């Protein structure tokens, strides 16, 4: 029932791939639609007008010309309201952009490597996850600096985390990556709430090596997606699937799976072609009432979720589409390619 | 479905704690 017309696009001069995109669902309502694109060593702010109009805002350029974005996410000063751009790459420092003046306030040095995701929490504006390349996530709070929680270690993946997401209220994350694994971490406990009360108070960080539950029972391959809808879980691998699933049996209460649970229920499948390559994002609009995936060809994928496709094809857009995202009214959809392409699409 | 229910629910939660933010426009 979902149908849009491609109303423009534009390429980067950089020429990089650009691998993360994502509009500022914090804007109020009769504000302008923004977007940031993250590839090579930039972070550009872009907003949408009418007519397909996309008006370039500012750029960040970061001084090292070696540093690589991969990911950013938005959220918000918990006592200014002042929208904030968190972005961070290959080399494994958060910096904390004002999307005003496009200017770094401050940045985080403390992973080993790569951070592959960043996400912000549903419900506190200052509370930062991201996930990396040395095998762990880490919880940040921004309001004070402080690194709140470490997720690895004994029982934490085995490979680099591609990947994570908070559920609907913040209570829990479920993580993936290279190691084939999605693991869960409640972040309700109270350990975690406590430890998260405490970085408020300030710094001695939790060191959480035993996950609430773990799989590898979904994907054979890279997990580097995964996003909760609801109780349940999408993940995907370069298996051209995006598969739904929950951890336990059919019944089985998400609140009530013990962290050695062995099973694994799936519940449905969504199928595509031409995207076997790794490191491709899947999203969801604001109410999970659409899904979206690009492909390594420029074909872009949307499903309803309230039923259960529609293929959206431009003969310009020909290189692997890395992530999408919707305007959180979902009128519009950007995808944004290997060849520092973005594409516009406007839901009719 | 039931999960669509709670994805309903909690997705309201949170618009309605958007609803009540003004954020500054970039
Ligand atoms: N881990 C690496 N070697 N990377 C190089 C390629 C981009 C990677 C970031 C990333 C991870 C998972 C899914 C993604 C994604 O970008 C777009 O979709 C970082």
């Amino acid at each position: 029932k979902y149908s849009f017309k491609c109303v423009n696009s534009l390429k980067e001069d950089h020429n990089q791939p650009l691998f993360g995109v994502q509009f500022n669902w914090h804007s109020k309502e009769g504000d302008p639609l923004v977007f940031a694109t993250v590839g090579s060593n930039r972070v550009t702010l872009y907003e949408c007008h009418s007519q397909g109009e996309i008006r370039l805002l500012q750029s960040y350029v970061d001084a090292d010309a070696d540093e690589n974005f991969y990911t950013c996410a938005w959220t918000y000063d918990s006592n200014t309201s002042h929208p904030l751009l968190a972005v961070a790459g290959s080399r494994g420092i958060i910096r904390i952009i004002n999307p005003i003046t496009m200017q770094c306030i401050k940045h985080y040095v403390g992973h080993g490597n790569a951070i592959n995701e960043l996400k912000f929490h549903p419900r506190d504006p200052n509370l930062l996850l991201s996930v990396s390349k040395d095998h762990a996530l880490r919880l940040w709070n921004i309001q004070t600096d402080t690194l709140v929680a470490i997720f690895g270690g004994v029982e934490g993946h085995r490979d680099e985390v591609l990947s994570a997401d908070y559920d609907l209220l913040g209570e829990k994350i479920m993580s993936c990556g290279m190691d084939h694994s999605l693991k869960l971490w409640r972040i309700n406990s109270k350990r975690m709430m406590n430890a998260i009360k405490e970085s408020y108070d300030y710094f001695i960080s939790q060191k959480i090596h035993f996950p609430d539950f773990s799989t590898r029972d979904i994907h054979r391959n890279y997990v580097d997606c995964v996003r909760w809808l609801g109780d349940l879980i999408l993940s995907k691998s370069c298996e051209n699937a995006i598969v739904c699933w929950k951890p336990g049996k059919m019944e089985d209460d998400i609140d009530k799976i013990k962290p050695s649970e062995s099973n694994v229920t799936i519940l449905g499948r969504f199928d595509y072609s031409q995207c076997d390559i790794w490191y491709m994002r899947f999203s969801m609009d604001f109410w999970q009432k659409m899904l979206a995936l690009g492909n390594q060809v420029g074909k872009l994928y949307v499903w309803d979720l309230e039923v259960e496709c529609t293929t959206l094809t431009h003969h310009k857009c020909g290189a692997a589409i890395r992530q999408t995202s919707f305007s959180r009214d979902s009128s519009i959809l950007i995808a944004v390619c290997d060849d520092a392409s973005i594409w516009r699409w406007d839901r009719l | 479905s039931s999960n669509r229910q709670k994805i309903l629910e909690r997705t309201e939660i949170l618009n309605q704690e958007w609803k009540q933010r003004r954020i500054q426009p970039v």
